[PDB]
């Protein structure tokens, strides 16, 4: 199991608190720490960041859109 | 590239940390380790994103971070 | 380690803990595991006065000066 | 290492996954890892209400720490194999 | 001339200790022993819940308190 | 020293509190370094033994280690 | 050893308490040291408190894997 096939692609991320993101996945490590670019709030469609680092503890789901 | 490598080379930049309690920490990164523990200088911490304490240095455990907003400058820097 | 706690011995530090506790004390001792020895420890929950306390490093979330 | 072994024999088999935050997802198990992370292909909705905000997404990665349940069929699994393997496993 | 936390806990052995969890609950008792993980043995513990605070129980004999949940130790209660 | 305790109270009657508040009173069949506990003739109570009995397990009770807040003798 | 006295009742009916007022009854197929479980022929009871009143819900499944970290308790019904 690996997030390799998702690199540089757009993804949906569901956080553990049920919050939702849309972003380009650029980096990831073994603990699921993500490096993201052009992040948005799925529900809100509100631009969050041009670049952001997201802890794996926070992630519940990553989907390939 | 890996999140940690990215952090290790953002040393000297400005960045904004969201913690698991909601507190926001704006500061300039001065050190990272392999568990993503940080130390930042020129710090301003907020009780929440709504916003204000200024601190000289802060140490943050990595297990407590939800996410870290990086400066758009990041990719080239 | 990335934080040199020696420069903080005999100064007043602010330590936020897991589970939402705040503790301001005077730094007397430390270990590599971030276990602290605070003196004149005041735990903010609004005010509580413990004395010479040992803080566990495993639950430590943040550490600033005061 | 035992449940990693279990989940490998389930590849290509439709499974339902219940995440802690009350999200339920049907999918074909494409991939499994040491943390029990899961990759599900051909995503589909089991429950109307619990199911989250997706659509085009047909392939997902699920973090193992966030699953509560994985619902299986009794024909996907040899019970006696499971039992004798648990008996063999050492816990010390 | 460094003061080590575990040496401080070592000195409070056979004394009264307050042990504060990361939750409200607290344990006051006689510190019998402790290990490297800060698991802790108490003797005749008073178990508390904190704010009017209700005293949960009066233990008799010896308690092993998991150091997994311990946030603070106070020597001599 | 905590291990000496673990082998010192095996067979004795103990209270085992979990994170939630729930408390289990039984006879200590076995213990493991992960704090996993086995009890026999166990009852569950919330917070105190004097509170209402919530359950009596005639069978043996395995309590998970990650969840235990203390083990205490009476 | 408590993890061995669990092998004792493999292929025997078990009762499992989980975090969140969840309860499971099933026949024990597999476990590990993480407490991770597989049960066959299982029914899961959920106690919810909505609108200040208590209801308990049910869910049946022929085979289920249970992430072990929510597991609190294992006995027999």
């Amino acid at each position: 199991a690996t997030l390799k096939d998702y690199l540089n692609k757009r993804v949906v991320i569901i956080k553990v608190d049920g919050e939702c993101l849309i972003a380009s996945l650029n980096g990831f490590d073994k603990n699921t720490n993500l490096f993201i670019t052009n992040v948005f709030n799925r529900i809100s469609k509100e631009f969050i960041c041009k670049a952001q680092l997201l802890r794996g503890s926070e992630i519940a789901l990553v989907g390939l859109i | 590239m890996l999140p940690l490598y990215l952090l290790t080379n953002a040393k000297g930049q400005q960045m904004q940390i969201e913690l698991k309690n909601g507190e926001i920490i704006q500061g300039i990164l001065t050190n990272v380790d392999n568990w993503m523990n940080l130390t930042l200088s020129n710090v301003t911490e907020y009780s929440e994103e709504s916003a204000a304490v200024k601190l000289n240095e802060i140490y943050i455990r990595g297990t407590f971070i939800k996410f870290i907003k990086l400066q758009d400058n990041i990719i080239d820097k | 380690a990335i934080l040199d706690l020696a420069k903080y011995k005999d100064s007043k530090i602010r330590v936020k803990l897991m589970g939402g506790k705040l503790v301001i004390g005077v730094l007397k001792g430390y270990d590599q595991l971030m276990n602290l020895v605070l003196d004149d420890t005041v735990e903010y929950m609004n005010a509580r006065k413990l004395g010479l306390t040992v803080i566990r490093g495993t639950i430590l979330v943040s550490l600033s000066s005061a | 290492m035992l449940f990693f072994s279990f989940f490998k024999t389930l590849v290509d088999q439709e499974v339902v996954v219940e995440l802690k935050n009350d999200i339920e997802i049907k999918g074909t198990l494409q991939s499994v890892d040491q943390f029990l992370n899961l990759k599900l292909d051909n995503i589909s909705c089991t429950d109307e209400k619990k199911y989250p905000h997706l659509g085009s997404v047909r392939n997902i990665f699920i973090r193992g720490s966030t699953v509560r349940y994985v619902y299986l069929n009794k024909n996907m699994v040899d019970t006696n194999l499971l039992q004798d393997a648990t008996r063999r496993e050492v816990m010390t | 001339p460094e003061i080590l936390p575990l040496e401080v806990i070592d000195k409070t052995i056979n004394q009264k200790v307050l042990i504060v969890l990361q939750s409200n609950r607290e344990f006051e008792g006689t510190l019998v022993g402790f290990d490297d993980f800060v698991n802790v043995i108490l003797e005749d513990a008073v178990e508390w819940l904190i704010d009017r605070n209700e005293k949960v129980m009066q233990h008799h004999g010896r308690m092993l308190l998991s150091g997994n949940n311990i946030a603070i130790l106070v020597p001599g209660g | 020293v905590t291990t000496e305790f673990l082998s010192d109270i095996i067979g004795k009657t103990v209270n085992v509190k979990l994170a939630s508040g729930l408390l289990y009173s039984g006879r200590l069949e076995s213990i493991d370094g992960f704090m996993n506990v086995a009890l026999s003739s166990a009852t569950e109570h919330y917070e105190s033994n004097n509170n209402k009995l919530l359950n009596k397990f005639n069978s043996d009770v395995f309590l998970r280690g990650t969840q235990v807040m203390y083990i205490s003798e009476q | 050893t408590p993890l061995d006295l669990l092998k004792l009742n493999l292929d025997e009916r078990v009762y499992i308490k989980l975090r969140g007022a969840r309860t499971l009854v099933g026949t024990l197929q597999a476990f590990d040291s993480h407490c991770n479980i597989v049960l066959s022929d299982a029914v899961e009871t959920i106690y919810q408190l909505n609108n200040e009143e208590l209801s308990e819900s049910e869910r049946r499944c022929e085979m289920v894997f249970i992430r072990g970290d929510t597991v609190t308790l294992i006995s027999t019904p």
